[PDB]
């Protein structure tokens, strides 16, 4: 279910933020956040992102490698806009995505409040937990 | 009717984007409460430096002077 | 100076070519009587200006009425080049028997207008699609002035076989015939077909008696607001080229709608207002365009805006700015600020404004597909052939005509949705 | 028509806010490199007790053999 | 040195700061023009040798906006520091703090951030709110917000105008005031109340004027702020201090809401008549019919009191003022502060303004005291904020706006707060 | 600026309309003709401010006739959205097979207006409940501008079906089918009635020979007063949402009953006095409302005021401080200070002062349910069913607005002496 199960997260975030809306319609922050966000034993998904996308290993992630991850998934590679997906939690340098990142948008995205912050890109970190 | 559907879905997503540019606004806000904080703190920094100078500078100037009358 | 000469053909050209150098007349302040009362017109001993218009057709009677109208005093006895059977609707008799016999007292003509010059930086037609004397024939000459003169611009306001009805029965033949030795030689291509001119003389203008002459003020005063950007001081000015560089990315993808602006009802130009968002408005609105094709059901491969008035510049920036900002996708993206903008210094007779749209697109290729559909309709199954089968010609190239307007189409269509 | 207006404002707020987005992103890198700026002001404040110190040790000895 | 800023925001604010101005210029002799034919507080340099005042007006409502700024004081303001909202809050906290608040919050933060880097020697701000409107409630206290979170070290006098006692020109006035007391509890230093009804009693029944309107309020409360700030724009006998007030009338940060009294008030028609000796004032001083606002003086417990001599006083009459003040029984201070008195003699008497009601007279005095009668205010606003609270009326105004529902018990009891410790502190031992 | 836009709806809505513009015309100062001798104008070359005011009917007769009355040229000849059939007194007719065709020429035309404008902080609209044409086309254009502007209040103003007797035979039908839409997208209904307009027209006025002229003349000067606090100045300004929450505890209990003041004898017009006590007493006097609902009969949720004229605040005060003291338990006692205050600083043209009241309070309660009383009657009984159900209506809508009718009010009636 490599496909439909992307297309599932997505359609349940569609729903969920019908829900969100619905919630109004009837009635160092970062840092401080991050801290107290979920601490779980995270050596599962450090070892399984190293093991998964982390080649040279250091510190260090492009679009080539998750363009390779997408396509030996039999997904069909988009040629161009997999940037995006490499871009849209970028927030300190573009086309930088340190071991750091993937902790500070994992942390951010796994608790929080409502979420909707990508909702698109650490669905494949979901993905790849998921098996 | 799939016009409609993504067109609702935009909204909500751009919804979802200005939630996120505001949020962005208010820790802002915070970096530059907390940087003038510290600019102050470590201004204190380089008084105390300068202060330890002439504390220092004096020390010395008493001691030249005992020198030649305890021998 | 950077001339033009007004060749004309077909009793439509013939008409619009009257009107448009009454427009011309009564713009640049010259009678019917021709004085001032040189880039269009040319100096006369007694102090009188002659249009270096040039009138053929293969019939007189189109050219006596020309001639017995207003204005009629412009052009001088010898650019009437009488033809005398007329090509009676066949586009084998507009363009073989009676073209290889009109060519060279065409030819003689046109090097005398054009020695009249210095430096004749375009040309000018209008002509038709179906009618056969239009057709052929100015096409014909096309094909002529391109094989001497390789370095001009070639320009053609040409109107097509009408949608609803064919204003000839042979008009698919005919435009077909047109298009295929149009593509090659003629480097910009007004688009004008009559229905479409009838919508935009209705619609909003009140007009509910129109008449010929009436179609024929209208595209003339479009006709002139397309280049009074030459004669004319301005702010930011243009040409022919740098205008055919900026709307043809390829020679091939080089036919162009026109548009111009403003144009709103009488009774009520009161209580409106008038100003340059409202010109925006008025053209980047679909329905004003002169072809029947709509062209938000295609794409911009690219498109030119001329103004004429003095405002700021502020204006045209924030113009071009805003609208593809809205109809991005309505352009092409493949191309950066795919609008171009220019700006004449004058405004019109009267008025405050004048705004001219032209457009380098892909909604046209449907207008060629249907064109190519009623064509290979009557062509299959025969219907209207011994007209030019008799004559001189055969359908090895009317089937190659076909299929040339196809590929012309299948590179339109292929432009409008090529990206990377 | 409502769908061609639907997707003219889409694209136009999309891109505006996306701008500010970055705007916003580049107010936090400031962040990023004063935090490493005054982190250097701060070890520059440790050279407080310690120079202090060096006065203070100073004292004892100049003191003491004033004394 | 001593320079002091000036916020008038709301409709309230922005019209007792137009009187405010209207009455600085007549007194230093500053002609509307912005021509004159020391200032060094309100008014700056501008290369010509002309005075630009150092305040902002702000209001989401443009009304009064284009009204001074088409009146006849055009010549004074800059136009810098006139911006203007196209809507307004609603009368809703919600729509003036969360919503219509931010876009301006930082244009007028830019603008006194230049302001404050054009005078060299800030001494202190004062914000003019009425907060019963959305503006006067909501971006006020974001903009006393701001001011404390960037400034911070400065004293913030505000001269609030809460929710009458009774009267109201709003239904929605308890939701949107309680919501305001949170951020003014932080954020304004020291806060001199305003209320409507002893005004109105004072204009009614004092200058025998038969209808009290509110250009005549302003100019009033114009007349009380100069007799405020004569000590510092005029040289005086012995010269009190701003941050003195403070160290003196804040005996603990949580009790600093303070009330205020002028004297004298008459007409000609009886300042002709009256003797109105220096020891004569000093009753009709702590008068209880002469109060400013909604306090009753023997309801609180004075805790401090500065009084504001002008003119020509001479020291032992107010001496011996305080003394016989201190003897009779009918006023009485906390035990905790056995000398509650701070006083400040100034040998420039009222200026008179050309078409007022008010009378020029040899001395004048005015009273800000920090006791603990206020809480009786605070009680009163909490009586409509309960009453409105517990039937769910226009919280669809307020949560329909980024604002969530909790918030106004919070402010409930953050003023409850205040009610608390104003009985706790003022006790015996 | 805080632009409105003025839709209309009805013969009744077009009449009202028409001398609600002849009134402010008359007030600012602007001739039948459009000049001055922008919060309601716009700007038109030649110096014309043309009202943005937009007719929509079913029948034109109304149209031509509004046309023709004087001050008729305000109105630009766009803004004239003709219907050619009539709904003929349907709801059907006027909701579903025309509204569904004619709700996009006013989609484009409100657009029009609405980007016109920079800031439109409210709407416009005064149809009726009872006509077909009014009643349907009126709150399904409310319906639509409230679904693509969700940002901006609604506000109509409603007249209902008579008490004494029904203006159409489906006056019931009509009505619910009105106020079943009108709850949930309509943010202001000042509720008017005929009769009772005759009522104010008639008792303290000497009207002997009243026309429908006149009681707009009436109703066009209390929908000025209700406003004009907002384009001229004050010491004391508020808007439409000032107001909207100083009114509504609720989202439902938001229909509204209006009066304006001063009205009284001409010939005793010498005899009395004029002060702002005597306005508080012509007022706060029972009869001088337009509803056919004594307020008293009920209690006052809250109500607001609205001052023209430059007296002193004190006044204001001492006025809904008085009235609230005696009148007391005529309000509900469970708001504070439910009596909100507001000073326009202009007086009305040629006299002294004048004082709008509205009203957010529980006695239109009683309206609403003699209207759902003679919808169940007919509606059980089958009454004039076939009319609505053979155009593609069913009475499961029926029914549910009827029941929501009855649910509005139960809210009402529980709200008006729930105390705690
Ligand atoms: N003392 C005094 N008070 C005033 C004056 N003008 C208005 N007020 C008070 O201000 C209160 C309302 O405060 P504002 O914030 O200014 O109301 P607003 O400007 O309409 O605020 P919004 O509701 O957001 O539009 C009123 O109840 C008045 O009592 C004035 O000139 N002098
Ligand atoms: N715009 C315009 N078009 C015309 C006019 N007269 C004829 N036409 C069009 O021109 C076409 C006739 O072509 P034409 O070459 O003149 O016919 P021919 O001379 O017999 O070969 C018809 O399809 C008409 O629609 C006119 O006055 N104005
Ligand atoms: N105030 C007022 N009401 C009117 C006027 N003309 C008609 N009405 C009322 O409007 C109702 C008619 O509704 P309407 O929608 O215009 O009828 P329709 O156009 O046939 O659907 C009747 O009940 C009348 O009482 C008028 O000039 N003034
Ligand atoms: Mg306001």
């Amino acid at each position: 279910k490599p496909s439909v199960m992307g297309q599932t997260a997505n359609a349940s975030k569609n729903l969920k933020k019908t829900e969100k809306s619905s919630e109004e319609e009837i009635m160092n922050n970062n840092i401080s956040s991050a801290q107290i966000k979920d601490n779980n034993q995270s050596t599962t998904k450090d070892n399984n992102a190293n093991k998964k996308e982390g080649s040279e290993g250091k510190d260090y992630f492009t679009a080539k490698d998750v363009a390779i991850i997408l396509h030996d998934l039999g997904y069909v590679a988009t040629k161009a806009e997999i940037e995006q997906m490499i871009w849209e939690v970028d927030e300190n340098l573009d086309n930088k995505v340190n071991s750091y990142e993937f902790n500070l948008m994992y942390r951010r995205c796994r608790y929080d409040k409502t979420g909707l912050e990508p909702r698109n890109l650490y669905n494949l970190v979901q993905f790849l937990m998921y098996l | 009717d799939k016009v409609m559907i993504k067109f609702n879905e935009a909204q909500s997503i751009r919804k979802t984007y200005e939630q996120i540019v505001k949020r962005l606004k208010e820790e802002r806000v915070g970096y530059d409460n907390q940087l003038a904080a510290i600019e102050r703190s470590l201004k204190g920094k380089e008084h105390d430096f300068e202060e330890l100078l002439l504390l220092a500078h004096d020390a010395t100037h008493a001691k030249e002077l005992a020198a030649a009358e305890l021998k | 100076m950077r001339e033009i000469v007004h060749i004309q053909g077909g009793q439509c050209g013939n008409q619009i070519g009257a009107k448009f150098w009454e427009v011309i007349s009564d713009e640049h302040g010259i009678d019917p009587t021709g004085t001032y009362h040189n880039v269009y017109y040319n100096e006369a001993t007694g102090g009188r200006y002659v249009p270096r218009a040039i009138l053929m057709d293969l019939e007189p009677g189109t050219m006596d009425s020309v001639r017995a109208g207003p204005f009629g005093q412009l052009f001088r006895p010898d650019n009437f080049v009488f033809g005398q059977t007329g090509a009676g609707n066949n586009w084998a008799k507009g363009h073989y028997t009676e073209g290889a016999e009109l060519i060279d007292s065409v030819l003689d003509v046109v090097r005398k207008e054009a020695e009249g010059c210095d430096c004749l930086q375009g040309f000018q037609i209008t002509h038709s699609l179906g009618g056969g004397t239009g057709s052929g024939m100015g096409t014909l000459l096309i094909s002529k002035v391109r094989e001497e003169y390789p370095d001009r611009i070639m320009e053609t306001f040409s109107v097509v076989p009408s949608p609803k009805v064919s204003d000839t029965v042979v008009e698919p033949y005919n435009a077909t015939l047109s298009v295929h030795q149009l593509v090659e030689n003629a480097d910009e291509c007004m688009v004008i077909d009559n229905e479409a001119l009838y919508d935009i003389c209705f619609r909003t203008l009140k007009l509910t008696t129109p008449t010929y002459g009436d179609l024929n003020h209208l595209v003339s005063a479009a006709m002139s607001g397309v280049t009074c950007c030459l004669r004319f001081p301005g702010q930011l000015n243009s040409d022919l080229r740098k205008l055919a560089v900026n709307l043809i990315p390829f020679p091939r993808l080089h036919f162009f709608m026109i548009g111009f602006a403003p144009l709103t009802s009488r009774g009520s130009q009161q209580y409106r207002a008038l100003t340059v968002p409202e010109l925006t408005q008025q053209m980047f609105d679909a329905k004003n365009m002169m072809c029947a094709a709509d062209p938000r059901h295609g794409r911009y491969l690219t498109a030119s805006a001329l103004f004429r008035g003095r405002m700021s510049t502020k204006e045209v920036d924030e113009q071009m700015l805003n609208v593809q900002n809205k109809n991005s996708s309505y352009f092409v993206e493949w191309i950066p600020n795919n609008i171009k903008s220019s700006i004449c210094d004058i405004p019109p007779k009267g008025l405050k404004m004048a705004v001219t749209f032209v457009g380098n697109s892909t909604a046209i290729q449907e207008m060629f597909k249907r064109v190519a559909e009623q064509f290979t309709a009557m062509f299959r199954r025969k219907a209207f052939l011994h007209w030019y089968t008799g004559e001189g010609m055969d359908e090895m190239e009317f089937t190659e005509a076909e299929s040339n307007m196809n590929d012309l189409v299948s590179e339109y269509q292929q432009y409008q949705d090529a990206t990377a | 028509q409502k769908f061609n207006e639907a997707i003219a404002v889409n694209k136009q707020l999309r891109q505006q806010i996306d701008s500010l987005r970055r705007e916003r992103v580049i107010f936090d890198n400031l962040y990023k490199k004063l935090e490493k700026e005054l982190h250097e002001k701060r070890k520059q404040m440790a050279n407080i007790i310690e120079t202090a110190n060096t006065a203070y040790e100073e004292r004892d000895r100049a003191n003491d053999q004033i004394q | 040195m001593r320079e002091v800023i000036s916020i008038h925001v709301g409709q309230g604010g922005i019209q007792v700061g137009n009187a405010c101005w209207e009455l600085f210029c007549l007194e230093h002799g500053i002609q509307p023009d912005g021509q004159m034919p020391a200032f060094n507080t309100f008014f700056s340099e501008t290369g010509a040798g002309k005075h630009v005042p150092r305040a902002v007006f702000l209001d989401l409502e443009p009304t009064v906006i284009d009204e001074v700024r088409t009146g006849t004081y055009r010549q004074l303001f800059h136009p810098e520091q006139l911006i203007s909202g196209k809507e307004d809050a609603a009368n809703n906290f919600a729509r003036g703090h969360y919503t219509i608040g931010k876009e301006i919050v930082d244009l007028c933060l830019d603008r006194i951030r230049k302001l404050a880097d054009n005078c060299t020697g800030l001494q202190g701000f004062l914000v003019f709110n009425s907060v019963g409107g959305g503006t006067g409630s909501g971006l006020g206290s974001l903009l006393l917000e701001r001011l404390s979170v960037d400034y911070g070290k400065k004293s913030k006098l505000g001269f609030t105008i809460y929710p009458s006692p009774q009267v109201s020109t709003a239904v929605v006035e308890p939701y949107n005031s309680i919501l305001s007391t949170h951020s003014l509890l932080e954020h304004t230093d020291v806060a001199v109340m305003l209320d409507n009804e002893a005004i109105y009693d004072i204009c009614r029944r004092n200058l025998d004027i038969e209808r009290p309107t509110y250009t005549n309020l302003n100019r009033l409360i114009a007349q009380v702020i100069s007799s405020l700030t004569a000590s510092l724009r005029f040289d005086g006998a012995l010269n009190v201090d701003i941050t003195e007030f403070q160290t003196n009338l804040v005996p603990y940060p949580r009790i600093h809401f303070m009330l205020s009294s002028y004297a004298p008030i008459i007409s000609a028609e009886k300042a002709y008549h009256e003797q109105l000796s220096v020891a004569e004032i000093t009753n009709s001083a702590f008068e209880p019919a002469n109060m400013m606002a909604k306090c009753d003086p023997r309801h609180g417990k004075y805790m401090a009191c500065s009084m504001m001599y002008r003119g020509d006083v001479v020291p032992k009459d107010v001496n011996a003022s305080i003394a016989t003040i201190k003897t009779k029984r009918t006023i009485q201070f906390v035990d905790w502060c056995p000398t509650g008195f701070k006083v400040g003699i100034n040998y420039q008497p009222p200026t008179v303004v050309p078409g007022g009601d008010l009378a020029k007279v040899m001395r004048a005095v005015c009273m800000i005291s920090n006791s603990t009668a206020i809480a009786e205010v605070f009680s009163r606003l909490d009586h409509k904020f309960d009453l409105m609270y517990a039937k769910r009326a226009f919280v669809h105004w307020y949560v329909g706006e980024g604002m969530e529902e909790g918030e106004f018990s919070e402010a409930r009891e953050d003023l409850a707060a205040l009610e608390k410790d104003y009985e706790e502190v003022g006790i015996e031992t």
